[PDB]
């Protein structure tokens, strides 16, 4: 017992019932950048900051 | 003393020739005195980061 619907028993109409989900896409124009080695140092900003 | 500001060169009229037996209207960016402060906008490398 799993309480957990592996497998079940569906009509045939309801087979995209499973639908359901949200889903977010990033448009194929945009380029997605992990600015993550960019903290170096010797880099100062125009916008001081506290 | 150095500033910047949208200068028009001297485009004289040429009517009497000869009468430019004058100082040939030679113009210069030396400036005879410097300009009313309340005119002036002093820039810092810090606002123009900004």
């Amino acid at each position: 017992f799993i309480n957990k619907r592996i497998v079940e028993r569906v009509r045939v109409g309801q087979i995209l019932a499973v639908l359901n989900r949200r889903f977010v896409a990033y448009k194929g124009k945009m380029r997605i950048m992990d600015i993550t080695q960019s903290l170096k140092m010797g880099t100062k900003l125009a916008a001081p900051t506290v | 003393q150095v500033y910047m500001h949208r200068d028009m060169l001297p485009e004289p009229r040429l009517d009497d020739i000869e009468r430019f037996r004058q100082e040939g209207f030679y113009y210069t960016n030396m400036l005879e005195a410097p300009p009313e402060i309340d005119r002036v906008v002093q820039y810092t490398y810090e606002i123009a980061r900004l």
